[PDB]
RNA sequence: UCCGAUAUAGCGUAACGGCUAUCACAUCACGCUUUCACCGUGGAGACCGGGGUUCGACUCCCCGUAUCGGAGCCA
RNA sequence: UUCCUCGUGGCCCAAUGGUCACGGCGUCUGGCUCGAACCAGAAGAUUCCAGGUUCAAGUCCUGGCGGGGAAGCCA
RNA sequence: GCUCAUGGAGAACAGAAAUCUCCAGUAGAACAAAAGGGUAAAAGCCCCCUUGAUUUUGAUUUUCAGUGUGAAUACAAACCAUGAAAGUGUGGCCUAUCGAUCCUUUAGUCCCUCGGAAUUUGAGGCUAGAGGUGCCAGAAAAGUUACCACAGGGAUAACUGGCUUGUGGCAGUCAAGCGUUCAUAGCGACAUUGCUUUUUGAUUCUUCGAUGUCGGCUCUUCCUAUCAUACCGAAGCAGAAUUCGGUAAGCGUUGGAUUGUUCACCCACUAAUAGGGAACGUGAGCUGGGUUUAGACCGUCGUGAGACAGGUUAGUUUUACCCUAC
RNA sequence: GUCUAAUUAAAACAUAGCAUUGCGAUGGUCAGAAAGUGAUGUUGACGCAAUGUGAUUUCUGCCCAGUGCUCUGAAUGUCAAAGUGAAGAAAUUCAACCAAGCGCGGGUAAACGGCGGGAGUAACUAUGACUCUCUUAAGGUAGCCAAAUGCCUCGUCAUCUAA
RNA sequence: AGCUGGUUCCUGCCGAAGUUUCCCUCAGGAUAGCAGAAGCUCGUAUCAGUUUUAUGAGGUAAAGCGAAUGAUUAGAGGUUCCGGGGUCGAAAUGACCUUGACCUAUUCUCAAACUUUAAAUAUGUAAGAAGUCCUUGUUACUUAAUUGAACGUGGACAUUUGAAUGAAGAGCUUUUAGUGGGCCAUUUUUGGUAAGCAGAACUGGCGAUGCGGGAUGAACCGAACGUAGAGUUAAGGUGCCGGA
RNA sequence: AAACCCAUACGCGUAAUGAAAGUGAACGUAGGUUGGGGCCUCGCAAGAGGUGCACAAUCGACCGAUCCUGAUGUCUUCGGA
RNA sequence: GGUUGCGGCCAUAUCUACCAGAAAGCACCGUUUCCCGUCCGAUCAACUGUAGUUAAGCUGGUAAGAGCCUGACCGAGUAGUGUAGUGGGUGACCAUACGCGAAACUCAGGUGCUGCAAUCU
């Protein structure tokens, strides 16, 4: 017979990891989450309440509703042809802020700064990022670094 | 009644060993894969021959005992049952399946086809790659031509491409002959019953003195 | 299995509101009542040539059936119901597990 | 006479032909399976500034 | 589902609300016969399970289990 | 090959998951009279093999072996 | 509150295992069951108190049509338990353990209707459950047909043919040994490489608006993996006879008893009585003994009608004048 | 003697003989929508009707547990409608009573049909008159057989043939 | 009749499916998908079968076993108040030796249902006006508390407004057809000795598609088609058949 | 049988919701926020501001049903703000 | 800088064996009337801070230590892998082109950092 359950092909994933086993550290509870929070999913095995579906793990989402021991995240899910919004109450232990949004906003801050400070005198900031350039023209020196001529080695057996 | 291995010479399946899942394997008809002078040391033979695979295939265990008893009735009759230490350097551990079908006139009627097609276990093999050693026999300089001709001897049990090597390292170790001869001459190096014990410098000092004193002793 | 003769739960009779000792008992269907409308239909139904007018049941597949407890409290009389799970056997004389006794 | 039983062929370049297009996102979305504690408290506010607005700019 | 019956020593069986209950067989002995069987005398052994009525339950009332017979059967 | 069933003292056969196992025949000892029959008494078991389930496996679950049985049809 | 499996070291009866003490012990144990995850001042073991396995309905996740059921998640408004408290608790540590309409039945509100108007019974309604459909989105359901029928199917069997070649058949490599001695005159184990498609299977591509199935008779051709004949080489070839091998398919390879037989087995002659293919050559070429319609008998099975690669007997073999080939 | 006219002439059917079963007429078997209606019956047990087997000869063994058929009826068995009693304001409900049938108890196989399994044992060996044990309603008797019935099977021996 | 067969003019434009869930469902239907038509609101975006930067997730390949589980070859050195044997032996918590198990450090080989570790390819999010910052208003929520949460007023920051490339117009709705037998190739992979076998994964194709080439061929190579002309080429070729 | 003319009804619609008894759609410029074509004002233009139909999202309000709360009062069990 | 209370990251923090420990603090330590709990004032509870001791716990250091952590042009740009070819090869498989890129091994180094409050020659 076939068996599609919820935590089907889950092995390894609901796994704790090595050498981290047991109960976890209080800074997933003392983290605080207000909506339109960006939240990432990575499901912890010794808290089987509130767990995500295994589609979720590794899902990054926006939180809509915050409770006493759980978080509303909505999701992003391909159904098909179309997306559908998924909206799944999790508990805090299967969540964490994504690192991303926060190298945003230093970022949007940092632009912030450059723009006042480069408005006191009209120097066009550029602001935007660019891809990594070609490199310019430079000039190798031979001082100390002569040339080492290489040769293809010939084939022996090393066993 | 045993299929040819033909049909069983390409590493077409996954690896299938005995297990809790399998379990009810008939017996490896090779048991024994060590042969000559297995009690010999290390500095009793410094010279290694290896007859090695060219081609990605699997080997039947009684091919690989056929090889064997070839070329240890070889080796022993010309240098002597003590002038080697030949070793089988792969284990069959892969099991091979069967779907039994019947050879009589008139089997169409029971046979029921494909269906149900999952095999029965009738055998085993040993699944080599390229560069991988099948053979490694040891030996002093003056029996080389004996281990060479008792290992040629044995190819033609096997199926595919066997090289034979000569190997530059020191019997069944990892070290290069000189490399071992220079940590012979002091004594980092501690024979055991067959094979020997590296002296280094990580551990206790205690230890490593209790151990190879002779390296100390400078 | 085994459920006590008594039960501390809530009762909605709109005088308690809330949790009041019930006595529990085992539910059972009751007699099925001519001049009930399916069961005139059907003797109607079944008057006369035809023979038999509706389906009758015959592939039973299930062993069990859920055992359902009537819960009377002891101040108002209000009784209510509610259903366990499957069991083959069950109980409310209660004679309970002891750990330490043995066998 | 058996039969193919399932594959997924073709249904990539089906789903793509008029596919995977995002839903969309609004401003104000819904506040559906939020808590009630806090919908229940917002009503009230919103009325009060709209009340507050009201009475400023009058 | 309805009616009726039954459950009793190791087996089976009988009984009145004034008995932890008679019976033939099974076994413990004592007896009697040349012996074997046959046979006689004392024993030790059991009221389907749970609640209720009662100066007193095998026995009456209720519920449940198992068995038998006959009747029935709209998810 | 598939399915069903059985495997028990020297032989035949039985068993509530609940004492290192009921009976009968055979064997042995003694008695009666030389032998049978008969009267008393004893001994004999790794419950086919390999694993597990339970406080407990002869029994409860899986595989192998052997004995038996049923099926093996349309062309 | 405590820490398990296990090991080690000790204590009368007491030993391998009774009870007691200590040390080590990251889980090597237990957590109802299948397996996998998870869990150590606990989710385990012992103890105390309990019924949150409660009420009201709504939302969400999984299967998914983003329907249902089932299961689960997090909240809300109550009422409770527990604990010093924070807090936990809406059944089982998590992943399975279950069920529409209609009908019946119970509980709740004691509410609505019985339509000329009332009261009391009865009945029908609202809301939540139970009685079940395991073919588990849920008909009320035994066989046979060899007297058979119809619509269809090459989506699907019974022939050939095709792919494959396990099995069958044939041939190689190697050489432990046999052969008085001696591996290879002749053989040749343990192994291994292949060919063939005259075996049987596997498959189901073609054919079900039909390609006439077994065998034999008759006739032709082809292959060679040569039985004989011609020429030779080798021998454990003195001769004779025999064995192995090569070039060779030019020429030949029989008559009979029994069997429907293919196959087989015997008699005899013979230089020899070799193997095969050609739609398993060949039915508008025959025959029709057998298989395989309908009649009938037996045995076994079946209540029966009837079934049986079980046996027996009886059972219509059509057309060429066309094209091509000859 | 008879039959599948137009693929089966037979061992199939029929037959005489044998046996069984029902019925004494307000009856048995059968017919008919019904009937003051019919066939058997212009009949009467040496008859009619219904079955089976199939001349003669010689025989027709055991089983009534099962399915059937039949026979018995005092019954703490069950058992419909009608009828009876109680309760109720009535619908109605509840009780008791309740024919045949079933069940209870007997018979019947020239009714359907059926009619064992394992061990040991005779001082050459083999076999097993004999014994033990399990078990059935009964355990396949007299006879017969590789038969039109035997898979294994081209069974084994003999005869028939050169085979 | 869910089954066979047939179904009558031309041109033009667009152009499929053989897959999902349910059904006494498997030669059929409903449902979703794919397609068409009608269009509606707008006007370069609330986009993209793509990359980059940042950030997550994973447990396959590989690798490992002198790292856990399990399998596994070989010896070496050790311990028995305590496995089985012999010898000195009365025995001894007594000794000499043999064989097993157990311990220590080593050694050879392995794992679809083992793993510390662990890719490549695929995959989620984000890269700003619905944004950032400052000030202070509402609440019956929340707080020890004008403390917070959410929603706001007012004010400041504009085209380098916050990476690249491209957009062929973006978004939205209604209705309806056919289809629900599939097949092949590369690669991954299951059963099977294997199969022009059976079954899955990704893409691309045939089906529905002609053209040049592969002598010949549904799928391979090349390339996709209005009618013509000229030129250049793809794949494949240049002895003759045959252009070179 | 055409064409022309016409009353009263009837049908759909203008009110839904509840099994039913039955009750029955404005706090507000017929609401607020966000966006929105077009129009208006200033501006040479770029753009800024005002108004903003349709349509879309969202928070609210009103009617019905369900579950509560249950005032003045009263056939003291009716009524239901 | 040491110590205590409460912690964060959770072995660079663990483990084995030794050494040392001013001051203060923690700790062992002393007693059983009361609250309280045990077979046992051993644990738990209460009282004293008095009678004593750094012996242990605790902190730190030592070790060519085991383990763990970090790094490396160490292995190895290897294995493996995306894409391509009318590439080779009877095949099994293997090379080449444009890309990504390990693990073991080897070597080297390190062996708890830190927050709030209080207290200390
Ligand atoms: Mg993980
Ligand atoms: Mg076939
Ligand atoms: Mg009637
Ligand atoms: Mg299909
Ligand atoms: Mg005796
Ligand atoms: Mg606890
Ligand atoms: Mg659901
Ligand atoms: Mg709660
Ligand atoms: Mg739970
Ligand atoms: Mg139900
Ligand atoms: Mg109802
Ligand atoms: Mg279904
Ligand atoms: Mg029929
Ligand atoms: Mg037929
Ligand atoms: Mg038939
Ligand atoms: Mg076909
Ligand atoms: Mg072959
Ligand atoms: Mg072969
Ligand atoms: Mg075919
Ligand atoms: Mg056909
Ligand atoms: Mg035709
Ligand atoms: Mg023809
Ligand atoms: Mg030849
Ligand atoms: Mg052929
Ligand atoms: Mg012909
Ligand atoms: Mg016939
Ligand atoms: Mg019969
Ligand atoms: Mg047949
Ligand atoms: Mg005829
Ligand atoms: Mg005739
Ligand atoms: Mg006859
Ligand atoms: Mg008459
Ligand atoms: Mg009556
Ligand atoms: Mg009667
Ligand atoms: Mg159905
Ligand atoms: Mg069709
Ligand atoms: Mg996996
Ligand atoms: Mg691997
Ligand atoms: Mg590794
Ligand atoms: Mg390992
Ligand atoms: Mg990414
Ligand atoms: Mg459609
Ligand atoms: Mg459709
Ligand atoms: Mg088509
Ligand atoms: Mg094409
Ligand atoms: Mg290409
Ligand atoms: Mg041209
Ligand atoms: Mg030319
Ligand atoms: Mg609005
Ligand atoms: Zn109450």
């Amino acid at each position: 017979g076939k068996s599609h359950g919820y935590r089907s092909r889950t092995r390894y994933m609901f796994q704790r990891d090595f050498r981290k086993h047991g109960a976890v550290h209080l800074s997933t509870y003392l983290k605080v989450y207000k909506v339109g929070d960006i939240v990432d999913i990575k499901a912890n095995g010794s808290i089987q309440k509130g767990m995500p579906h295994k589609f979720y793990q590794g899902k990054t989402g926006v939180v809509y509703n915050v409770t006493k021991s759980s978080v509303g995240v909505i999701i992003n899910k391909m159904v098909g042809n179309r997306y559908l919004e998924k909206r799944l109450n999790l508990r805090v232990e299967h969540i964490k802020h994504s690192k991303c949004r926060q190298e945003f906003l230093e970022r949007v801050k940092a632009n912030a700064a450059k723009r006042a400070e480069a408005k006191a005198q009209g120097v066009a900031v550029q602001l935007k990022r660019q891809p990594a350039q070609p490199r310019e023209s430079r000039i190798v020196s031979t001082e100390g670094n002569v040339p080492q001529t290489l040769a293809p080695v010939p084939y022996e057996t090393f066993i | 009644a045993r299929r040819p291995a033909r049909c069983y010479r390409y590493q077409k399946n996954k690896p299938y060993p005995k297990s809790r899942y399998n379990r009810a394997v008939p017996d490896s008809k090779i048991r024994i894969y060590d042969l000559g002078k297995k009690k010999a040391t290390v500095d009793e033979f410094p010279l290694c021959v290896h007859l090695v695979s060219n081609e990605l295939e699997q080997l039947s265990s009684e091919a690989l005992e056929a090889a064997r008893i070839c070329a240890n009735k070889y080796m022993t009759t010309v240098s002597g049952r003590d002038a080697f230490h030949l070793r089988v350097r792969v284990h069959p551990f892969h099991v091979l399946r069967i779907n039994k079908m019947l050879s009589c006139a008139g089997a169409d009627r029971l046979q029921q086809g494909m269906r149900g097609a999952w095999g029965k276990p009738h055998g085993l093999a040993a699944r080599v790659d390229i560069g991988q050693i099948i053979f490694s026999v040891r030996t002093k300089d003056s029996n080389k031509d004996v281990v060479v001709e008792g290992l040629r001897r044995a190819r033609y049990k096997f199926p595919g491409q066997q090289k034979i090597i000569l190997s530059k390292k020191w019997g069944f170790t990892n070290l290069d002959r000189p490399e071992y001869l220079k940590k012979r001459e002091a004594g980092e190096v501690k024979d055991d019953g067959a094979f020997v014990k590296f002296l280094s410098k990580k551990g206790s000092l205690e230890n490593n003195i209790r151990e190879f004193p002779e390296y100390f002793a400078a | 299995v085994n459920v006590p003769k008594t039960r501390k739960t809530y009762c909605k009779g709109k005088t308690c509101r809330k949790h009041t000792q019930h006595k529990v008992t085992q539910y059972k269907a009751g007699k099925a009542s001519l001049f009930a409308q399916g069961k005139r239909r059907y003797d109607r139904k079944q008057s006369g040539f035809g023979g038999q007018t509706k389906p009758v049941f015959h592939k039973k597949a299930k062993t069990t059936k859920k055992v359902v407890l009537r819960l009377e409290c002891v101040k108002c009389k209000t009784r209510a119901q509610l259903t366990l799970k499957r069991c083959k056997h069950f109980e409310l004389g209660g004679e309970k597990k002891q750990k330490g006794q043995a066998l | 006479a058996k039969s193919k039983n399932h594959t997924a062929h073709n249904q990539t370049r089906k789903a793509h032909r008029n596919g995977i297009k995002k839903p969309k996102t609004y401003k104000y979305p819904s506040l559906k399976g939020v808590d009630p504690k806090f919908r229940r408290n917002h009503k009230h506010a919103l009325h009060g500034t709209a009340k507050a607005l009201a009475a400023a700019k009058k």
